[PDB]
């Protein structure tokens, strides 16, 4: 069972996580009408610019984050930004919608402009997340755990990050035993999903440059976070 | 990364 300190930590992580754009806001736009690859690339860059901004504010509220080395603070943000974006997309994808809606959303994403090469692994990851039947708290804690990964490249003080990640891992493990007591492998399955997240980060720049558009225009903020322009 | 630095250092 969670302690008073863990219950406090969980609600605080939840409130900060809830400051994001609503899944319905995103799915309403995609489902409403079909767009060209040019319009979809523009929708994606704006969605991703908003995501980075909201992620920086979420990251700042993570306990102990502001006490870390400033250069390590940047390495953590640069290292998790794309993974956090794909995890959020996976959450929105697996949110329950009326009959036939999730079939149309999938078809709309498949024909967004992205090359077929990246479509299959992206939907494989999304569908694997859905099979886990994750609660909102599980997605929030997993995002926090992704940001506070000490095994990130360029990190100077790995132990300082470890100290921050460990209490979040403990809370998630307790929720996994409470939410799914019939599946004792649930916690391990979520941690396993983080390795698949890292593959999308390796092919992120190619996914964007292979989009079916004549010009790949990026915002100055996206140029800092993504390895583009 | 001056934009990220700005977003982290701002109150
Ligand atoms: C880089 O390649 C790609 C290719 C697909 C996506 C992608 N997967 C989605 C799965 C959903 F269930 C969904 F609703 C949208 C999704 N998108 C885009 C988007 O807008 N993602 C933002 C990310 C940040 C959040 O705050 C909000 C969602 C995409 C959908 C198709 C039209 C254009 C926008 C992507 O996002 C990670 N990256």
């Amino acid at each position: 069972e969670l302690t008073p300190d863990q219950q406090t930590l969980l609600h605080f992580i939840m409130d900060s996580y809830n400051k994001q754009r609503m899944p319905q806001e995103i799915t309403n736009k995609i489902l409403k009408e079909a767009f060209s690859a040019e319009e979809n690339f523009l929708i994606l860059t704006e969605m991703a610019t908003n995501h980075v901004q909201v992620l920086v504010e979420f990251t700042k509220k993570l306990p102990g984050f502001q006490t870390l080395d400033h250069e390590d603070q940047i390495a953590l943000l640069k290292g998790s930004a794309v993974e956090a974006m794909f995890l959020r997309s996976a959450e929105i994808f697996n949110k329950k919608l009326p009959s036939g809606h999730s079939d149309l959303l999938e078809a709309r994403i498949r024909n967004s402009g992205i090359s077929d090469e990246y479509i299959t692994p992206m939907f494989s990851f999304y569908k694997s997340i859905g099979e886990l039947k994750m609660t909102q708290e599980e997605y929030a804690l997993l995002t926090a755990i992704v940001i506070l990964s000490p095994d990130r490249q360029y990190i100077k003080d790995r132990e300082a990050v470890e100290k921050l990640q460990e209490p979040l891992l403990d809370v998630l493990q307790k929720l996994c035993k409470i939410h799914q007591p019939e599946n004792p492998q649930h916690f391990a399955c979520l941690l396993g999903r983080l390795t698949e997240l890292r593959t999308f980060n390796h092919h992120h720049a190619e996914m964007l440059m292979s989009w079916r558009v004549n010009d790949h225009k990026f915002t100055p903020l996206l140029c800092e976070i993504w390895d583009v322009q | 990364h001056q934009l990220l630095r700005y977003l982290l250092d701002k109150d």
